[PDB]
Parts: C-alpha cells; structure tokens; sequence
C-alpha cells in the first residue's frame, strides 16, 4: 500500500527500495555509454543494489534517461515509463537530458522533465560516472526523506506521485 | 487564424474558447500551450495554439498561475482539450518579450516558429 | 561619367566621387578611420592609402583615397603587397599607444580599430616563421583616463588614435566647437573649455569615435557590444 | 509475422525500430525505422563559429570521437591554408588510433554480450578504462574531448602520458592475443557466426557498405593506405582482411586491426622528437596567453578571435578520412563567414545500414541481433 | 585514369569543370543530362556511390543558379578487379518550384537512404524512388528543415532572477550575408586565405 | 574447436583468482588527472583582488549559452578586480553548460577555471544555475554536498584526490597525493 | 640592473606623497590605471609591490592638473614620467643609487614635488 501509515513500516519499507532501487536504462546517446561505464571493473553500480538489469519496464523502479531525447524519441519514451510499476522514479543524466543542453534546436528536447516527471538531474557532458552514484545516492536519500532543496524543503519521496496522470 | 480571448482575462479566455470550440473533433489537432520559464510554472504565463490542420485558433497569454484564477483555467482547458480527444500536447518556451510580439506575427510565420520550437509534453503537468 | 577599375573590375562613378568611394563602389576595402560620412574628408589616419595609375603611369608615392578625388579612366590598386603592407604598419602606428582595454573596454566587439586591425594587419612576410605581434617595446602614452565630459558622455584620452572626427563634427554639423585638441605631437589629447557640453547634439560623437574614447555615461557599463538586442524603430518624442 | 521489435526493446542496442516481416525462425526482411536520435548536427552547426564546431564533432560518433574531429579540422586546414606541426600530426595519429582501439573495444563486447556470454566484454572495458585514464591525463576529458584544434592541438602532453602509454602498449600484446585464443578458435561462436552473414562484395559495392564490414568479404581498399592523409604514408602498415564476410571474419579482422594499431602507436612513439605544437598564424590560432598582458594587437586578436573567430574563403571542400566504422568525410560550404554556411557529413554508419535487410536476410531470428551487432552500427553516427 | 576520361568527355560538351587548388573536382551536368550521363559514368566502372548531399544556396552571398544544388560523389574501388581509384562529385541544380531530380537508386543500391534524406532535409523529389519515405525527422514534422526558410528553433536560456539569453541576439560571429558589427567588414573578416 | 571451451573456463579461473582490480567510491577517493574539467571557479590575485574583470568573453566563447555576466564598474575604497571592471553577476547553468573550457580559454584574466568536483547532482534544475559565490577558490565543496554539511554538521568530504592542482587553480585548496 | 625593485618603491612613495597633498589641500587624486601584466596574469607570478601604473590630481572640475606614470614591468628603458596638461611640461625622474630619487641629476625632494604640485593647481585648476 505505497509504503505508508505506519511510522516504523513506511522507513523499513523505504529502506528497502533505496536500497533495492531497481534501475531501467533508457540509452539515447554517448550519456548512455557513460552509464555502461557505471558498470565495469572500475566503478560499479553494483553494489548499492543495482547488480541485477531487466531490460523490461515491467521491473525496475528507477528509470535514467541517458542521452538526448529526440523528439520523435519522446512518446516512445513516455509510453515505456507509463508501462512501469508505479514506485517509480526517473534520473535525467547529463546536459541534453536536463535542459537542451548545446544542442538548442527543433529535433531535442530542451527539458526531460516536460515529458516524464524528473526526480533528479545530474549534469555533466557526459556526467561522471561517480556523478550519478552520487545521484543515485542522492535519489536513495531522497526517497528516504533525507532530501532537501536550497529553499529549505523537504523533497517527497517519489516524484511522478504528484501528477494528474490521466 | 483565429485569435480569441484576452492577455491576463483567464476567466473570458477560457469561456471565450469554450463557446468558439463547438463540437470540433480534436483526434488530429495539435495544442501548443506557449509560455516561458521552463522550470517554475507557479509564476508561469500560458497562450495556446490550436492546430488542427485546416485552421488554427490563438489565445493570448492569459492563463497559468500567473493570473488569478488562471491555473484553474488552464486546468479546465487541458481537461477539456484531453475530453475532446486531444493526444498530442507541445510545450512552447518563448522569451517574455517574445511572447507579446509573437502573437502580433503574421499566422503563418507565428505557427512555423510555434511548431519549430515546441516540446512534446505530459498533458498532466497542466492538470 | 568617370570610368574608374578596381584592381580586376570597372566602374561607373560621378565626376565628384572620392577614390575610397569609387574603390567601395567596386567592392572592395581599405582601412578607414579619420574620414566619416557627411564630414569632410582630410588624410589623417592615412589608412585610405592606394595605388592609382592614369595614362602604365603608376603614381610616385600611395594616393589617400579619402581626398584623391577621381579621374576618367583611373586606375585604383587595393591589393598590391605593398598595399597592403603599408595598411599593416599604418594599423601599427595607430596601436602603438592603446591601453590594452580591449576585454574591459565599453568599445567591446565593435571597434573599428580592432575589426580594421583583425582585417589588413599582420602581413604575411616570406616556412612556420615565429612571427611578432608588436616590435614597440618602450612605455606608451599615458594620460587621463575615465573622465566625465557631461552628465551624459565620458572620455578616454588614451584611447583616442587622434583622428579628427569628434572636433570636425562639432564644427561642422551641430556648429558647437566645444571638443578640441589642446597640445601637439604625441601629446595631442582632446579637451574643452566648455565643459558642460553645451551642445544639444553632443551624444553622436560616442557613435563616430572609432575606438572608445568617447563613451555613453547613460549606458556604462551594461553589456557587451554583440551581447545586446537591437529593436530598430522610430523616436515619437519630436515629429521629425 | 511482421513483428515490431521496438526502439530500445527488446535489448536492439542502438536504438532501432525495426519491422521484421517474418514466419518462423528466419528472417524474411527487416525494414528498418531510424530518425530516433536525429539531433540536428548540419543545421546546429551552420550558427556556431569554427572554434565553437569543435565541441560539435566528438558528439555524433561519441565512440570513435577523434575521428570525426580531425576530418573537420582537415577539412577547414584545407580550405584556409593551414600548416600543421609534425609533432602534433604524430600526436593526433596516436590518439586517432587510440580511440579506435577503445571503440574496436566497445564494439566487440557489446557483440558478444548481444549473442553470446556476458563475461568477455569486462576485460575489453577494462583495457578501455586504460584508455580513458590516457585520455583524461591529457584531455581532462573521458571522450567529447576538445583537444583538436585548426590549427593543431590545444596545448602539449604532460609528463606522465608517455610512461602510462608505455604500459599500456606493454600489457596490450597479451590482452588482443587473449581475446583472440578465446574467439578465433569458436567453440560455439563459430557453429553461430561462420554461416550467417551474407556479404557478397557485389552487393556491398552496389549499397555502398564500406564501414570495415566490407574487407571481412575479401575487399582491400582502406583509406589510410589509397589516400593518406595525416602522415599513414610513412608508417609500416599491415591491412587485415577476411575470406569471406561472416561475423567470425568480421570479429578477426577487427582484432588483427587491434594489433597492427598497437603496433602504429609503438612505432609512432619511437619516431616522436619535441617540437612545436600548432600553426602559429595569429588568423588561425589564438595568441599566447602569456603575452596578453603586454600586446595591443595579442588582446584585440585574442578578443576579436573568441568572441567573432575567423573567417575562411568562399568555397566548398571535402576531406575522406578511415574510422573504426569506413570512410567518413565533411562537405564544408563556407561564405567567408566566421560561421559555416553548411557542413553536410558523410555518415559511414548510415550508409553501411542499407545492407542490413540484405545482410540478415534469410537469417536466423537469434541471429537477427549477432548479426547487427557485428555490423557494428553506431546510431548517432546513423540519426546524427 | 578513368578521371582524365571524365574531364576530357565533359569539356567537349560543354559541361563547366570547377577545380580548386586544394584537389577536389566537380563536373556540373544539366537536368536533362544528368540521369543518362551518370548511368553512363556507372558504365565506365564506378563502383561505388558515395553520397547524396543535398544544398540550399538561398542565403548565400552571391547568387547561384537554382536555389537547390544536389551533389554526387561517385568512386571506384582502388582494391577491387580493376582499381584505379578515381572519385570525383557530380552537382546538379534544382529550382525552387521545380524539387525533382532522378534518382539512382536503380544504378546504386546506394542511393537508396541518401537520397530518402535529401528529401526529408530538403523538399527535393527524386523520380523513380522505390521509396521515398520521411527518414530522419518525426513522423508528424511539417516541411524540411535544412532549406534555409526553415527556423532552426532556438529555446533561451535560463539563469536566476529573469537573467535568460537569447542565442540569436548574442551571437557575436558573423555569416557571410553579416554586415558585421562595424560599419562593414572587410580584409579577413570577408574572407582570409594565407599563402602555405 | 572443442578445446576453446575448456581455454575460456580455464582463464575465467584464473581472473577469479586474480582478486583486486576496482575503486570503492566514495569510500574510496577517485583518483582523477590535473587537467580534469570539473566546477568552475573564480580564481584570485595574490592582493586577494579577483581576477575576473567582467569581459564576458567566456560568455561570447560558449557554444551552449549558458555563461552570464554582468559587468560593473571596481569601486577604488574596496576593490573587487584589477582593473575598472568586474564580475557584478556570474551565472553558470550547469543544465545548460556543456563542460568545453571555452570560457577559460577566452579568460584573459585567468579568473574562470575548471575545478575538479564532481559532485554536483541535485534535484530542481533552478538549483543547478551556479552562481559566483558558488565557484569561489574560497568554497570547498559543491551545492548538495554543502546543503548536507549544514542539514547535518558534518563537515564535507570530497571525494576525489589528485597528485596536485594546476597553477591556474592558484587558490584551490584540494587533497594531493597524500601531502596532507 | 637591480634598480627596478627600488624604483618601483620609490613610486609607491611618490603616490604616497600624491595621496598626502591631496588629502592636505583637498584636492581630487584619482588612481587612473592598473597594470596590465597584473589583471591579465593568469597564473603568472606579480612580485611588483603594487599593481598601479597611472595617477592623478584633478580639480574641482575633474580635469587634471598632474599627471603622474611609470613604466610597465616589461618595457625597455623604464622611467617615471610626469606631465603638467595644459602647460607643455614633463619631466622624466630616474633613480640613482644612495643618492634617491633624481630629475636628471637634480635629487627629486618630497618638496620639491609640493612647491610644483601647489604651483600646478593655482595655475591650471579651474575650480
Ligand atoms: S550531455 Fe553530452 S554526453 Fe550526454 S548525450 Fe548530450 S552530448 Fe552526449
Ligand atoms: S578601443 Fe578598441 S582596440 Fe582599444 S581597448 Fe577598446 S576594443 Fe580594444
Ligand atoms: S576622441 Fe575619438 S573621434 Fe575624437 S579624435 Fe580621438 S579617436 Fe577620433
Ligand atoms: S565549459 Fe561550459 S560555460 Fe565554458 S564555454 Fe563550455 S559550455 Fe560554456
Ligand atoms: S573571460 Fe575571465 S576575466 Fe573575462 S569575464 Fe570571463 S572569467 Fe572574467
Ligand atoms: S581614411 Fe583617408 S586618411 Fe583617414
């Protein structure tokens, strides 16, 4: 039942999806390559939680939109997070993903957030691969309730929990 | 093109378009909601862009929480564009002296630059 | 009319027609800084320099093409090395006492003295020869710097090349000779006696100055030349 | 069945749309769907100054980076009458054939995870992040590095890069020779890949499949060799080929180029003596930054140059160039503009990509994904 | 050697030769000309076909003769039966109002995906197609982009406290239809070539 | 080839038995090179002056847009940098930048250097517009990984090291090599 | 030779006397221009004491009636200059061991340098 109505329940059951956060890789472009690299015998996104990697959408809660969104990319990718159980989250990894990036023009979108509620950003051309550990970690403390703004706020554990889906 | 409705009259705005809408079918129009500030939409302003192939119809930048009332008004209206039928909802990012300026463009100019620069967008962050 | 060829083209032009107008006429170029539209022309910055036949008759020493008015049949050359290299040297002369303000100057990308500079300076000499930008070594010209003329213009002394735009125009076209130079030689420097810029016109000499000696104090620094939004349109503060 | 095997699923790396029109385990046709990562290069770059392009060109093949950044900076040598310094030729070869390795890298563990075993693609990334640590020692960036230069390069080597070269050359000769005693002698691979893949070299001629594919069907033309460009002319030079074009010739050929690269990178080391590092003239290059202190002229190039650029003569011009993925090449309009007036690319991975419905045609469905993985496509090289 | 044969056939009909001394060559052949000459050019062994580039000289500083231009680029396989390795490009232009051309998809497999791409970036039709089909841009795009009437689409950029930048105003370099900053641009900055 | 299957295992084994290779960050500290191109910063004269003069050339030189500057005039009481201008605002959107080193490469006054941190993942894309006081020499640290030193008090720890910074980072305090 | 690090000392003290006139007769100094081998080094070591190169006494009016530079660290035949505008007057100070600070070969007095500022600004200033 989403996690919640009971205090000790809902921090054991967000400690468990931080740390079984399940990620779903939607490789665009060479953000994409700089993700597989998350995975190699350097620096692995293999440890935290994220070892195993269902190519369906159907598994995973997490879903990191590496690279750049084409236009006509957009609707496919809409459809694939909509086809996601819904504790879901989504990592925009990089500058064309985040915002248009350099590449300002008809065929990008210039915010992945105007398609898919973004829970967090990491820029970078490409991000680090350290970078997005440390988004994921930042992604693991926020749906634990350890996450806030420069305003002050507090962040809610799941973005795409607050829209009118339809 | 038709242009109807008012800058900041979300109310007259939206019941403007309300009567000027009718019974159109919307299952291949094109809405572009205009606005600038990617990011806040609690101080955002939005204009809309009906497509719908044969004619287009415009709304000045007149809804949004910008306006009072104006963030119910455009959730009314993409309620009601999604009732209608309507799938594919763009998302425009115009400079804020762009956006009175380009109104005021001729119809064809003002859609080619609309259709250039729009991002496809979840109707819902509107709703 | 006047029958003129630049260098490969041939030109109708009207008998009054300055060399340097009959020279753009054809499409081509040359440095230019002391001459201005609607002032008179006098060879100052002697950037307008060409080659000039009428007979093969070349002329002795490089015609001011800003004062060489034109004769029928006359050839104009804007190419030749030595053209060429001597608009590097004269573009020399003219930088051997600049400030050094290029990337704090208000001037920023529009400024005549860098554009003329970047285009007809630095000659290619005969091989990945090490080249030098600058062969004056000694102090430059130092004097005041940053002064308000008005409430409504700042001058750079330092900046100024010593053309003759600012005082030719202000006796010219608003006929308020309130800019002038005071000393001579390389201690030429522009002054007033009449500080309050009288004139109702004063402000045009920041649009002519070629560098940026003469400067908008309304307008300080704001933003860089390229940075800003240009909204052509039409003043509805007089009928005119 | 006309299947739709869908952009990014399932597992079609390089996202693809494709419609298999199939019944059983064959495979009748695939039509192929793309444009799903079309960004705009041609039309973006016609509103960015010379210098700024060079941000621009590792980004479309973001494997093989380097490639595409020395063509351009070929290109615009070319058309404005620049003079590059042998030092930095002999560096801008090494890093050529080093992201070539890295990329031959990326493209054999990705085939092998694609059909196959997961296993093998950990020691070639492995050997990668060799090379990236080169690449950050250098460029302080992994790959989109703006290095390259019109003039040459942006500035020289540290001490450090050699040494580490060094050891990578050392430990690469057993590594390759690894990777091919675990191939080359296919237990299974070879009952997979020997048969499949039809690549008559007619029908590559006739669909144009140049991209290193085609020598794997017995076709010896490689650009570094029928027209050198940066220096190739004077290396001693051995050229790969296969028998007939399968995967398992495809694959081997790659990994004896594998080789014959690190035997490039060693010879080019031992004929690299100091020197100067770029075209010193001031149009082309920017002035020193140590004497933007004392020169007038140095401070208005140095702000005329990164804030207008330069501007190269009116004419078009064109550069071929070999990359890990054929021949790749700029058709460069230039106004006398300091921003091109349109750079239209040659994308090997798009003309290599006709041959797939021939190339997979009457294959088998498993071997549908084996066989466009050893093609070795690169979509935003193809979309671009 | 097949390349001084080409030359050698062009110049005695009339067709124009542009050469510049950087090594690259064009032979221009007329609408009319073009499907039969380059059939012929297949003929004479050129194995492989290039590219397909198509170009909008609309905002081009001096005028050319049709607003659209088409380029070939035909070669043949140094390593294959008979390599000599002769490549060179073939332009043909293209009106405005007039966006055919025929294809050689027939002579070149080739030609097939390069010139759907030329179709999509520019209004240009190529007769006989197997299939002209939109390639690159969405599926719902409406015209052609790399033809110069086209908006490239900038979106501003975005800072704090109603800072944004508007790419097209704060462009400081200059194209060749630019006037420039100055009251005009001469020397280097209407075109630079130095002397090797 | 029957025998290749029996190689592959055998060699398999033996990487099994080889045991070390990989870094644990951030329990481990990333080695990264010197010339990394990580947060931008501000750099200082020896004076303490800034370097910066406000000459938006690293602005003019970005291909994404995404440096502002707003100029201002020094004030001779308590001067800011060098010369009669400075850097009044000075706006990165890291969202938008693309991480060239143009803007440095255009800096005359050496004041915009690329950093080495990395850590620079946050949540709202209006918090990752890096501003001056962002980018200081002063700052040790990015934006979340400051917020999170001050929401929890403990001091922050970055997680990287180098063998040393550039002379251009002149300022830059960072861990090098082990000297500390 | 090694005069350099003097000179630039005793240029510190002339701006020191500068500021004192100014502050005494309350009368305008200006610090006119910094060194460009300071604000354009980068990394590059200053080890001059002070990064000003130019100074001035305006009047009332603003317009100076003493100039006052010296040469830049990396000029050929380095001096200190002075310049009264207006009066076609300049002097060139130079610095000779144990003996100071020297017009020639006239020593350059802190008086000296008084009685010709007073004189400058009765003469010259305008207000
Ligand atoms: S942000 Fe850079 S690395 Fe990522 S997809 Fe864009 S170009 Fe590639
Ligand atoms: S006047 Fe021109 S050349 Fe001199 S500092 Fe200003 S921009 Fe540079
Ligand atoms: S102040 Fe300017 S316009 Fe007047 S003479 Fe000097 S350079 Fe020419
Ligand atoms: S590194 Fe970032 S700020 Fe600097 S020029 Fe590149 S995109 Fe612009
Ligand atoms: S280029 Fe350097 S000195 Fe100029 S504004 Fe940018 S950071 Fe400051
Ligand atoms: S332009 Fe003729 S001399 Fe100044």
């Amino acid at each position: 039942r989403e996690g919640i109505l009971f205090t000790t329940l809902e921090k054991l059951v967000a400690w468990g999806r931080s740390n079984s956060l399940w990620p779903a890789t939607f490789g665009l472009a060479c953000c994409a390559i700089e993700m597989m690299a998350s995975t190699d015998a350097r620096n692995d996104l293999a440890r935290f939680g994220s070892e195993v990697f269902r190519a369906s959408p159907r598994q995973a809660d997490v879903m990191i939109v590496a690279g750049r969104l084409s236009k006509k990319m957009a609707p496919v990718m809409r459809r694939v997070w909509e086809q996601m159980p819904d504790p879901k989250w989504v990592i925009s990894m990089g500058a064309c993903a985040s915002s248009g990036g350099m590449f300002n023009n008809y065929a990008i979108v210039q915010n992945v957030d105007s398609v898919v509620p973004v829970d967090v950003y990491v820029p970078g051309c490409p991000p680090r691969p350290e970078a997005l550990i440390y988004a994921v970690m930042q992604l693991q403390k926020k749906v634990r309730g350890q996450a806030y703004n420069e305003r002050g706020e507090r962040l809610p554990p799941v973005a795409a929990w607050k829209r009118t889906r339809g | 093109m038709v242009r109807v409705g008012m800058r900041a009259a979300p109310r007259v705005s939206l019941e403007a378009l309300k009567a000027a809408l009718g019974g159109l079918k919307l299952s291949e129009a094109k809405v572009y909601l205009i606005t600038d500030w990617q990011d806040k939409r609690d101080q955002a302003r939005y204009a809309l862009l009906l497509h719908t192939g044969k004619k287009d119809l415009l709304v000045p930048d007149a809804f949004g929480p910008a306006f009072p009332g104006g963030e119910e008004a455009l959730s009314e209206l993409v309620g009601l564009l999604l009732a209608q039928g309507a799938r594919r909802f763009y998302e425009a990012v115009v400079s804020p002296g762009e956006m009175t300026a380009l109104l005021d463009l001729p119809p064809e100019e003002l859609l080619k630059r609309v259709m250039a620069i729009a991002n496809p967008t979840d109707p819902g962050i509107y709703l | 009319m006047v029958r003129v060829k630049v260098n490969d083209r041939i030109v109708e032009v009207p008998p009054g027609t300055s060399v340097m107008d009959a020279v753009f006429h054809a499409g081509y170029d040359v440095p230019l800084f002391c001459s201005e539209k609607h002032l008179s022309p006098i060879g100052a910055c002697r950037m307008c320099l060409v080659r000039i036949g009428l007979p093969i008759q070349w002329q002795p020493k490089l015609a001011a093409s800003c004062v060489t008015a034109v004769a029928d049949g006359m050839v104009v050359d804007t190419l030749s090395d030595v053209v060429r290299e001597a608009q590097a040297g004269m573009v020399e002369f003219t930088l051997l006492n600049h400030p050094l303000d290029c990337p704090t100057c208000d001037k920023g990308g529009a400024c005549e003295l860098q554009d003329r500079t970047v285009e007809y300076g630095l000659y290619e000499k005969y091989p990945l020869e090490l080249p030098v930008y600058t062969r004056f070594e000694f102090t430059r010209r130092h004097v005041d710097k940053h002064h308000p003329l008005s409430p409504f213009v700042i001058l750079d002394r330092e900046r100024c090349i010593h053309c003759k735009r600012c005082v030719r125009y202000f006796e010219e076209v608003p006929g308020d000779e309130v800019l002038d130079f005071i000393e001579r030689g390389v201690h030429t420097f522009i002054g007033t006696m009449d500080f309050g810029l009288p004139s109702g016109f004063s402000g045009n000499i920041t649009d002519i100055c070629p560098v940026g000696a003469l400067l908008d104090l309304t307008a300080r620094f704001r933003a860089r030349n390229w940075e800003m939004e240009e909204t052509p349109t039409t003043c509805a503060l007089c009928p005119v | 069945m006309t299947l739709n095997v869908g952009p990014q699923h399932p597992s079609t790396h390089g996202v693809l749309r494709l419609m298999v029109t199939l019944s059983g385990e064959e495979v009748l046709e695939v039509v192929p769907h793309i444009g799903y990562l079309h960004t705009g290069f041609e039309k973006t770059m016609e509103h960015r100054t010379y210098l700024q392009n060079i941000t621009y060109t590792p980004r479309m093949d973001y494997l093989h980076s380097f490639a595409h950044d020395l063509a351009y900076a070929l290109a615009v040598e070319k058309l404005l009458g620049a003079v590059v310094p042998p030092r930095a030729e002999t560096i801008r070869v090494i890093l050529n054939e080093l992201s070539r390795l890295a990329s031959h890298l990326v493209f054999l563990g990705t085939g092998l995870l694609d059909l196959g075993a997961l296993t093998p693609f950990f020691y070639a990334f492995r050997e990668r992040e060799t090379i990236l640590d080169l690449f950050e020692w250098v460029t302080g960036q992994r790959f989109h590095h703006n290095y390259i230069r019109i003039g040459g390069v942006k500035e020289d080597l540290p001490e450090e890069f050699v040494p580490e070269l060094k050891k990578l050359l050392e430990v690469l000769p057993h590594r390759i020779d690894e990777y091919e005693a675990l191939f080359a002698e296919s237990p299974i691979f070879y009952e997979r890949a020997r048969g499949v893949g039809v690549i008559p070299p007619e029908v590559a001629i006739d669909l144009g499949l140049t991209g290193g594919s085609l020598r794997a069907s017995g076709v010896n033309y490689d650009v570094r060799k029928a027209y050198p460009y940066s220096g190739y002319e004077t290396y001693t030079f051995d050229v790969p080929l296969g028998e007939r074009g399968d995967v398992f010739d495809r694959m081997l050929v790659r990994i004896r180029e594998m080789r014959e690269s690190v035997k490039i990178i060693k010879q080019a080391l031992e004929r690299l003596e100091p020197g100067p590092v770029r075209d010193p003239n001031p149009q082309i290059t920017p002035p020193p930054r140590h004497l933007l202190e004392t020169s007038m002229e140095a401070v208005i190039y140095h702000f005329k140059h990164y804030t207008e650029g330069f501007h190269p003569p009116k004419g078009e011009v064109y550069v071929p160039t070999e990359s890990a993925r054929g021949e790749l090449g700029y058709y460069i309009v230039s106004d006398g503009g300091s921003m091109p007036y349109r750079v239209k690319v040659r994308a090997p991975s798009f003309v290599n990509l006709q041959s797939l419905p021939y190339a997979c045609k009457g294959e088998q469905v498993p071997d549908m994904v084996a066989i466009i993985a050893s093609l070795d496509p690169v979509m935003g090289d193809v979309d671009r | 050697m097949r390349l001084e044969r080409v030359l050698e056939e062009a110049r005695a009909k009339g067709y124009p030769i542009e050469d510049n001394g950087l090594g690259n060559l064009w032979v221009v052949l007329p609408r009319e000309r073009f499907k039969e000459e380059m059939a012929h050019y297949k003929a004479m062994g050129f194995n492989f076909l290039a590219d397909i580039v198509g170009l909008d000289y609309l905002t081009y500083p001096d005028p050319r003769p049709e607003r659209f231009a088409v380029v070939y680029e035909l070669v043949s396989l140094p390593g294959w039966k008979d390599g000599d390795g002769s490549r060179f490009f073939v332009r043909v232009y293209v009106p405005e109002e007039d966006p055919r051309l025929p294809t050689v998809t027939d002579l070149w497999g080739s030609a097939n995906f390069l010139e759907r791409e030329v179709y999509d970036l520019f209004g240009i039709v190529f007769e006989g197609h197997p299939d002209l089909r939109k390639i690159l841009t969405p599926e719902d795009l409406e015209g052609h982009p790399l033809r110069k009437d086209y908006p490239l689409g900038e979106t501003p950029t975005l800072f704090r406290e109603g800072r944004y930048i508007i790419p097209a105003e704060f462009r400081a370099a200059l194209t060749g239809k630019d006037p420039g900053l100055t009251f005009y641009k001469g020397g280097s900055r209407k075109g630079y070539r130095s002397l090797w | 080839t029957l025998k290749a299957l029996a190689q592959s295992l055998g060699i398999t084994l033996k990487y099994l038995f080889s045991k070390p290779v990989t870094v644990p960050y951030p329990d481990a500290p990333v080695a990264l090179k010197p010339r990394f191109h990580g947060r931008h910063v501000l750099t200082r004269h020896p004076n303490g002056l800034e370097k910066c003069i406000g000459c938006s050339l690293c602005a003019a030189a970005c291909p994404a847009y995404a440096i502002y500057v707003e100029p201002a005039e020094n004030d001779p009481e308590n001067p800011v940098s060098a010369g009669e201008r400075y850097a009044k605002v000075y706006e990165i959107n890291m969202l938008r930048c693309i991480f060239c080193g143009l803007c440095e490469e255009a800096c005359p006054t050496g004041a915009i250097v690329l950093g080495y941190d990395f850590e620079m993942a946050d949540y709202e894309y209006s918090d990752l517009v890096y501003g001056k006081e962002d980018m200081l020499v002063d700052v040790v640290g990015t934006k979340p990984q400051r917020r999170e030193a001050k929401r929890t008090g403990k001091p922050v720890k970055v997680g990287y090291v180098v063998p040393y910074v550039r002379p251009e980072l002149e300022g830059f305090k960072a861990p090098t090599e082990g000297g500390k | 030779a090694s005069s350099e690090r003097e000179l630039y000392e005793a240029w510190v003290e002339l701006l020191s006397w500068m500021r004192e006139y100014a502050q005494a007769k309350g009368v305008r100094f200006e610090k006119e221009a910094d060194f460009p081998d300071f604000i354009y080094r980068m990394e590059r070591p200053y080890d001059l004491p002070t990064t000003i190169m130019t100074a001035s006494l305006s009047d009332g009016l603003g317009e100076p009636f003493l100039l006052a530079d010296v040469s830049p660290r990396h000029a050929k035949l380095k001096r200190i200059g002075l310049r009264l505008p207006r009066a076609h007057i300049h002097l060139h100070a130079h610095y000779e061991p144990g003996k100071g600070l020297v017009t020639g070969k006239i020593p350059l007095t802190k008086e000296r340098f008084f009685a010709l500022a007073d004189r400058a600004r009765e003469a010259l200033a305008f207000a």
